[PDB]
């Protein structure tokens, strides 16, 4: 009769760096074979050191993005301070296991300066389990985005390679490179690039434009 | 696939996307969607693609034979019976949506075939997963007796927008201009989009991947 | 899709609408549903459009080597028994509803139904497809034997544009024919011709 | 699938049963103990559901130990059973039915030994013995063609093992180990376990 | 996913591996398969990441409340009682959790199973999860309780890594952990790839 | 509404300079029967938002009678306040979610265009509860035929003049007229500018069936 | 899917006047590994190599009747066979089972027997026939194995540089899926010589 | 069943056939589907016997309150709207199809349609049920602006019988009812009375 | 449930059978021998569905002994492997399947011994040692951690007597005696039953 779900595609990417966070998503929404818009970011800036990015059915995603917007404003009221990028985490593993009956369909990577001012990146399943990871990939080019991050973040697979740590460059040139990838073999990702970067300073937005076939 | 045609005053102009699409993964970025049925007749192809190579093939094939049998150029109607014909028998089987142009002694036609062996001549046709979007283009903007130029413009938007507005199509246009006196395939008649620059170039080196055995065997030339 | 047939002395006159849809898309707006199975029988064809095409080019087919064989004119209770005799038997396999009208010299103007399961009737006035069933009441009450040429031409155009104008499958132009000894006459009414009926008019 | 078995003799009522529990096609466990002491002259044995024996089970063993404590005397084997029977049909329409097949063997000063038998569905029979699991079909044959109504403990253990010696024989399932205990007017009695 | 224990003369060893995998995607190759509840009792995780993370932090909560409000730490036994008790009352709505509790009490070392079926069981050694059938002939072939602490360490990365081998879903890390009357000591985390070259060699 | 009844078809929306342009039939269908044709598919929820909603018209007239008391109670307050055209597209896209969440989902896609503090607003919400903002939107098939045109002109130039964009918007309803079964002649052109919400109907669109002679 | 329960990864990549096929050795029934030695790539003739993914049982059966028509082909023509004409026919054997067919998508790498000419070519299960300029990769890791080539190819690569390049983009992708892996063994085909190297590879 | 009401200038007219048929068995022959909730507005019933029956009684009673309440005459919009509350509210748990037809002082004869699902429309002549669609073509093209209640029965009468002879389901007496300022007028057409359209023959 | 392993050494196979056979809850015989001697070296152990098991090895063990009596010469190991994958590829997709797991073990005195693996679907692999039945998955662990291609005869049932003893010990099922025999340039040799009671 009546399904709950669609999927409306995306892909997000968060690159995690000693200084700096990198959160990054396409803008394309999508239903079926067509395209809704061409110009929906899928990265929320929580808290001045936290990006969130969320991939999946859209109602789960503007549902879960206000919900947890509302319970850091409940959380800074009680506390007297933010809540903390592991806090988020934390607090978001608990609301998707809320749900586990009836689950929220959206994967989530959460991308942020944490205390010590080192970057976090930690990535949900959708019931809600969490891992701490250097960098992440999530959505429908979850997939092809991936192994190229861990051949060069990681330098997984590579003998006689200097280990040198991620430059903000590099990471740069690494989450736009991966994606132009992405939009050559994937439907849903497309049209644009946001790139959101966490520093000491402040989080600033760059968009780059990706194929719009 | 977005594949469509029209007729103008003096033939037909037919257009296809390059993407052929696995699943929601871009299997192939240069497909050519404009197959050849005799020299005066060509079928743009949509749906499963092993489906539509084979019926093409096998119909070119059929009409090559007829058209040494007569000793003159084929008529698009028998394309149309034998494709019509074939499609039936397998119930829609076959997935092979068509759009079927050609120039005769008669005149220039434009028929659309469909799996279950449906058969349409119209004087604008559109098939595939972005054929509403083209349709549209084609409605908004088609004049009867069109010349050359203004055909191959409408059918390159009419492509375009199922490019653009349709997932499964994509990549590239190609058209192809049947006349009497004059047949142009242009592929890529136009390529909308192109792959970004690498910003980063990885340049793995030599001696990077470690080989547990190797063997070289020598091949005499 | 609508089809209707009319008897008219010396003559039938045949109607269709214009309009081929895959689901709610409409892939034709301008689809002819009359179908010449010979020089004055002609077939309206309702349900798959692939079913009825073969079923009409196999009755032509079989309907001209018969008249080449008998040197005769054919008739047109033979085409509508050709159909009848490949609607009954493939009636699992084919959705197909088709109105056979046409003038043999014998019998003038005949027409002759054969639903989905291949039975045939001959009939003053034939109507099918999706749209029949909103113009029930119309033709019943509108038709009156004795009917002229002009009259039941009239009385087509009419029943056609109300099944249009109700169905979601029926729309486009009215394509008419009218057959006769003397030939095949065929009209498309479209626009401002297609007979116009007011609305309602309470915002 | 796990196997149970008692036998009423004149004074005493001997019970046996499986001490394998397993995954899906692995042995977890070839020490368990599918015998619940729910008073001193009454012993529980169920087989059944994964986590429906072990929860009806304990709930049964509680309730009795707290009527003990409640009134001082325990309950009649009798009156055990009916207690069980009544709990285990009320969960039978409920939206939670515990799959549990019983044994319940017990020694009644006024009424001397019983062995009472009930299914999942809670119906509740008295038996001079019964046997629950797939090779209970095996053996109560060999029960019934050898159990006499005055049978000695002795024999009792004997015929017991004739039954136990049938399932290594032609049971498809491994169940190498058996636990054994006797009930009599003494009280509940360990014997050694069958091992094979 | 492969978690195995075993009780021996100096402890329990707990160990596991390190993947996580979403179909035949292999989403993490570092995920941490044990989990501490308090300085001497840990928490093996197998079946669904989210189930066994949820229920396990919760058993959690639950033994800090019991030494805060007892002023004692929670036994084994009582732990993996209020794991099968909670878990139960979800019992066919699709919970999927394998989970070893082993800690060392006052009665001493201890090993117990939970299910999310609610099967608790108490046993010297214990392998769970897609790997547990390989696991499980290593570790029963060379398993003793007499072995030394260096021979039981050495059965335990061998038991993961065989199981490893044979199974797709199991991969990544060897985690070792001991239980001792002190109470349990992280030892070694061994990636497979290292291991494969130590025992092929 | 597990099961949708008497339902509309597609709703098209195209931004402006100066305001928004919502265009939908005046015909509900059931099934393929046209059984109401002077049916209002676009509704004024204050000078500031007009509503245009595809799906079961039941609901439709629900969520008119829920917004047009909302509007209403505000209003009467007197605050000064009003609800902008944004905060009626998130209560609409709260209201949506929460009914799919109980399974009990209110079968329409609607169009939310207003013009508020200079700003034009266009907003797309679905039964399901997605919903986003756009420059052109089209709901049902109008996504297929009509976005597409609305699309490729929005690339070519960015900013539209009112003029402009009711021809972009009769030349895409005359597409969905030709190429849509349940599309009907008789439409409606709602525009919210800096004046307010006007209504125009019923608008017909001229079409040319040139085509039936050409084929042989 | 019936393509996941035995597993397994093919790809081909083109180089200046050298072409590379690299595939993953693992044969597993499910989650469990049979055997790490199982052949995906099989010699068709001397410079033209197929590579085979998808049932076990399928890519072997494929192997045995393509070698059948061809060794016949090579025999009546009296020539190696192009690497096109080996497109054609491998398209031809799977359409015959169009409405039952065999679970193999088949990988096609080979230098042309006179020009050398580098070719590459894909196919579906039912006979499509892609060819590419650039890299043909099939297989249960196809998804990873797209996103490693996309970045990692560049024209007019090296023999040496082609092999660093097929190499790395199977590891890696090897890696993230699986049912794929346990090993990959790639050959480099040029006219003066066929290098065979079996790569370190995680096992697990 | 076919129900047709029309709004004539001063007044509706409503007709209706007779039959409720279980399956193919007409378990009652003479029904009557025309109802009065109020002494000027009447409902006429399509769909399940029992649903239809049910909506009428409770919303006779709450018309009835809130007429006494207000010591006025009802609206026949009120009637409508409290039928489509119902509708609407329990459309998952009724297959009730009604028209509301009516004459009140404040806006004169109204027809209102309550299809299935709640919707309510306000129409110059409202048909409903399975019968409905046979007639749909013949009231579209008899239909004329500024009918009399005399044309208006005989509209009603006629477009009645056309669709019981096509409906299996529709049959039976015509029951017609007249209501206006001046009172509500029911006449039942039996038989020869039933207007007859002749047969096609050869 | 049944059980079939294969372990091969420098110049011998060695491969053992249950010998239980069941049907419902009762194993109806202990002394069923699911071994069928294809030629005077090789053995084709199968286990799978009932009636198919006995058909199919039956088959492939008629036509591998005309091709003897018609040649002269008896089929390599290899080639029986490919004969039996072929048939039983060629039936998969034919309206009689067959369900059977094979394992075929033979010694040729050119190539020396082989043991090859083939499932139902009709897959073969030629392995170093390998088991079918649900016994494999607790089995193949241990033969993984303790062989070692230079294995001797006598260490070779060492290591078949701990796999087994793993079966005991674990396994659901009751298999008790499991029947061994050898392959070597002699001939196929019987080995004393392993039995565990
Ligand atoms: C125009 C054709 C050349 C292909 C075109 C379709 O219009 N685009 C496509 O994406 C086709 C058609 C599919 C959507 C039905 N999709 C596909 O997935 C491929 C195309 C690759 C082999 C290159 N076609 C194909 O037959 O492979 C998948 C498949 C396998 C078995 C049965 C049916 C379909
Ligand atoms: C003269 C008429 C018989 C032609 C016309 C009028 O009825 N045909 C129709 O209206 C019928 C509607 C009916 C099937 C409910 N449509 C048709 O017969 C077919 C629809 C297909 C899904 C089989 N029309 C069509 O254009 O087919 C295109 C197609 C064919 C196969 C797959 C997908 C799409
Ligand atoms: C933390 C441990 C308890 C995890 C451990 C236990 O088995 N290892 C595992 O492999 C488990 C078992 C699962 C395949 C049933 N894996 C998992 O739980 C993985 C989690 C990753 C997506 C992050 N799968 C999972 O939870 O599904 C979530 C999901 C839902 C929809 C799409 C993609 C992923
Ligand atoms: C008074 C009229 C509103 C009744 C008229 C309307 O069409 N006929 C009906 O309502 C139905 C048929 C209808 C469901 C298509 N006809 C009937 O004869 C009966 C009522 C008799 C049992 C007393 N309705 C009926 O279907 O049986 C009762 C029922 C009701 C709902 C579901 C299943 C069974």
């Amino acid at each position: 009769r009546f399904s709950p779900y669609v999927f409306n595609g995306g892909t997000i990417l968060a690159i995690a760096g000693e200084d700096f966070a990198i959160v990054a998503s396409d803008t394309r929404l999508s239903e079926g074979f067509s395209i809704h818009t061409r110009d929906s970011p899928k990265c929320y800036k929580l808290t001045d050191k936290t990006v969130i990015g969320c991939s999946g059915f859209h109602g789960d995603c503007l549902t879960l993005t206000k919900i947890i917007e509302a319970r850091l404003k409940m959380y800074k009221h009680s506390n007297n301070k933010a809540m903390t990028t592991g806090a988020i985490a934390a607090m978001l593993s608990t609301i998707l296991y809320s749900r586990r009956f009836f689950p929220y369909y959206v994967y989530n990577i959460i991308g942020g300066l944490d205390e010590e001012g080192k970057g976090a990146v930690y990535s949900f399943d959708p019931v809600g389990s969490y891992q701490r990871d250097s960098f992440k990939a999530g959505g429908s080019a979850s997939a092809m985005l991936q192994p190229l991050l861990d051949n060069q973040v990681g330098f997984k697979n590579m003998q006689n390679v200097e280990h040198v740590p991620l430059s903000l460059d590099r990471a740069m040139r690494l989450v736009k490179d991966v994606f132009i990838s992405a939009a050559e073999r994937d439907v849903y990702t497309g049209d644009a690039l946001r790139i959101c970067i966490v520093t000491k300073e402040g989080i600033r937005e760059e968009t780059v434009s990706l194929r719009k076939d | 696939t977005t594949i469509a045609g029209v007729v103008y005053k003096d033939g037909i102009v037919l257009g296809a996307d390059t993407r052929a699409t696995e699943g929601m993964v871009v299997a192939d970025k240069n497909c050519s969607k404009i197959h050849f049925i005799s020299p005066n007749i060509y079928c743009c192809g949509a749906g499963t693609a092993a489906d539509t190579d084979m019926t093409t093939q096998l119909i070119s094939s059929n009409l090559e034979l007829h058209s040494l049998s007569t000793g003159r150029l084929p008529r698009v109607v028998t394309a149309n019976r034998m494709l019509k014909q074939m499609l039936f028998r397998y119930q829609g089987y076959i997935g092979a949506a068509l759009v079927l142009g050609g120039v005769d002694v008669t005149g220039p036609h434009l028929y659309s075939i469909y799996p279950h062996g449906s058969t349409d001549k119209l004087p604008y046709v559109t098939m595939g997963s972005g054929s509403l979007a083209a349709m549209a283009v084609f409605e908004d903007k088609f004049r009867p007796d069109m010349e050359e130029e203004e055909a191959k413009n409408l059918v390159s938007e009419a492509i375009a927008a199922g490019i653009f507005n349709d997932l499964g199509s994509g990549s590239n246009i190609d058209l192809c201009v049947i006349s009497k006196n004059k047949l142009d395939f242009l592929r890529p008649y136009t390529v909308p989009n192109k792959k970004g620059t690498r910003l980063g170039r990885y340049r793995c080196e030599k001696g990077t991947t470690a080989v547990l055995t190797e063997k070289i065997t020598p091949l005499e030339i | 899709t609508t089809i209707m047939a009319v008897q008219f002395d010396g003559g039938v006159v045949l109607g269709a609408d214009s309009r081929t849809t895959t689901g709610s898309y409409i892939a034709n707006r301008v689809t002819d549903k009359l179908t010449p199975i010979h020089d004055r029988i002609f077939c309206c064809r309702s349900g798959s459009a692939a079913d009825t095409q073969a079923v009409a080019d196999a009755v032509t087919y079989q309907l001209g080597f018969h008249s080449i064989e008998l040197n005769e004119p054919p008739l047109v209770h033979t085409a509508a028994s050709l159909f009848k005799e490949m609607c009954y038997r493939y009636r699992e396999d084919l959705m197909a509803g088709i109105i056979i009208a046409g003038w043999d010299p014998q019998e003038g103007g005949q027409v002759y139904s054969v639903p989905m399961g291949g039975m045939m009737v001959r009939q003053s006035f034939a109507i099918g497809g999706s749209g029949s069933s909103y113009i029930y009441g119309y033709v019943d009450a509108t038709y009156r034997e004795g009917m002229t040429k002009e009259e039941c031409l009239q009385f087509t155009a009419n029943a056609l544009a109300l099944a249009m104008e109700r169905d979601g499958s029926s729309g486009g132009v009215i394509r008419l024919a009218a057959i006769a000894e003397s030939g095949v006459e065929r009209q498309v009414l479209l626009g401002d011709q297609i007979p116009k009926f007011a609305v309602a008019t309470l915002p | 699938m796990e196997y149970l078995i008692g036998i009423q003799g004149p004074d005493y009522v001997l019970v046996a049963s499986d001490r394998v529990a397993a995954s899906n096609i692995v042995q977890m466990k070839d020490d368990h103990d599918k015998m619940f002491k729910m008073s001193e002259k009454i012993l529980l044995l169920c087989v059944g559901e994964a986590g429906d024996t072990v929860q009806f089970a304990e709930y049964i063993q509680k309730n009795v130990q707290l009527y003990k404590m409640r009134n001082g005397y325990e309950l009649s084997p009798t009156a055990a059973a009916n207690f069980t029977r009544r709990n285990l049909a009320d969960c039978l329409r409920s939206r939670t039915p515990y799959h549990v097949n019983l044994l319940l063997a017990g020694y009644d000063e006024h009424e001397g030994p019983a062995l009472y038998y009930m299914d999942y569905l809670a119906a509740l029979a008295k038996a001079p013995f019964a046997a629950h699991g797939y090779g209970a079909f095996l053996t109560l044959s060999i029960l019934d063609r050898y159990y006499t109504p005055t049978i000695s403990r002795e024999r009792a253990v004997e015929l017991l093992r004739k039954c136990l010696e049938e399932l290594q024989k032609r049971f498809i399932l491994n169940l190498p180990t058996f636990s054994v205990r006797i009930i009599d007017k003494n009280g509940i009695h360990d014997l050694d376990n069958i091992s094979f | 996913t492969t978690t195995l224990a075993f009780k021996f003369r100096h402890g329990v060893i707990v160990a596991a591996d390190s993947r996580a995998t979403a179909g035949a995607y292999i989403a993490s190759q570092t995920v941490k398969k044990v989990i501490e509840i308090n300085p001497y009792l840990l928490g093996t995780m197998a079946g669904g990441a989210a189930d066994c993370s949820f229920w396990e932090r919760l058993l959690a909560r639950q033994c800090r409340i019991y030494e805060l409000r007892n002023k004692e730490r929670i036994s084994v036994a009582a732990a993996s009682k209020l794991l099968a008790n909670m878990v139960y009352q979800y019992k066919g709505m699709g919970l999927s959790m394998g989970t070893m509790i082993c800690g060392w009490d006052k009665r001493g070392p201890g090993l117990y199973y939970v299910d999310s079926e609610g099967n608790r069981i108490s046993g010297a050694t214990f392998s769970v999860g897609s790997g547990s059938v390989y696991a499980y002939g290593v570790m029963d072939r060379g398993y003793s309780y007499d072995l030394e602490v260096e021979q039981a360490y050495d059965l335990a990365r061998r038991a993961i890594y065989q199981a490893t081998y044979r199974d797709a879903y199991s991969g990544g890390a060897v985690n070792l952990y001991h239980v001792r009357e002190d109470g349990w000591i992280r030892v070694s985390s061994d990636n497979v790839a290292d291991l494969h070259e130590k025992y092929s060699g | 509404t597990q099961n949708p009844m008497v339902t509309g078809t597609s709703v098209l929306g195209v931004k402006f300079e100066g305001g928004v342009v919502i265009a939908a039939d005046m015909l509900g269908s059931y099934g393929s029967l046209a059984r109401f044709r002077n049916i209002s598919r676009i509704m004024r929820v204050n000078n500031s938002t007009m509503l245009g909603a595809s799906g079961d018209y039941a609901d439709f007239q629900y969520l008119k009678q829920v917004l047009g008391q909302m509007v209403i109670d505000e209003e009467l307050l007197g605050d000064g306040h009003s609800y902008s055209p944004r905060a009626i597209h998130s209560w609409l896209t709260r209201a949506m979610y929460s009914r799919r969440s109980k399974m009990n989902p209110l079968w329409n896609t609607m169009v939310i265009g207003g013009y508020a503090d200079g700003e034009s607003f266009l907003g797309y919400v679905d039964m399901l509860g997605v919903a986003y903002e756009a420059p052109s939107l089209a709901t049902g098939y109008g996504a297929y035929l009509a976005q597409p045109l609305l699309r490729e002109v929005l690339e070519k130039q960015p900013v539209l003049s009112q003029t402009e964009a009711r021809d972009l918007v009769e030349r895409c309803m005359r597409v969905l007229y030709y190429r849509d079964a349940r599309s009907y002649n008789r439409f409606q052109i709602a525009t919210v500018t800096e004046k307010g919400v006007e209504i125009e109907g019923p608008l017909s669109t001229e079409t040319n069936w040139d085509i039936a002679h050409m084929i042989s | 899917s019936i393509m996941s329960y035995n597993g397994g990864a093919v790809m081909a990549m083109k180089g200046k006047n050298c072409v590379a096929i690299a595939a993953d050795r693992r044969f597993g029934i499910q989650a469990q590994m049979v055997t790490t030695d199982f052949q995906k790539i099989f010699p068709m003739g001397d410079r033209l190599y197929i590579g085979l993914a998808g049932l076990a049982t399928d890519v072997q059966t494929v192997a045995q009747r393509l070698k059948f028509r061809l060794n016949l082909y090579e025999l009546k023509e009296g020539r190696q066979i192009k690497p096109y004409t080996l497109m054609s026919m491998v398209a031809n054997l799977l359409y015959e089972k169009r409405f039952g067919p065999y679970y193999t998508e088949p990988v096609i790498a080979g230098l042309d027997p006179k020009t050398f000419k580098p070719f590459i070519c894909s196919l579906d299960l039912i006979g499509c026939p892609m060819v590419t300029d650039d890299f043909v990769v099939s297989g249960t890791c196809a998804e990873q194995m797209y996103g490693m080539c996309e970045s990692l190819w560049e024209p007019n690569m090296d023999p040496d540089h082609l092999f660093e390049t097929i190499s790395q983009a199977m590891l890696n992708a090897v890696d993230r899926d699986a049912v794929s892996g346990m090993g990959v063994i790639v050959h480099i085909i040029e006219k003066d010589k066929i290098t065979t190297r079996t790569l370190k590879a995680r096992m697990d």
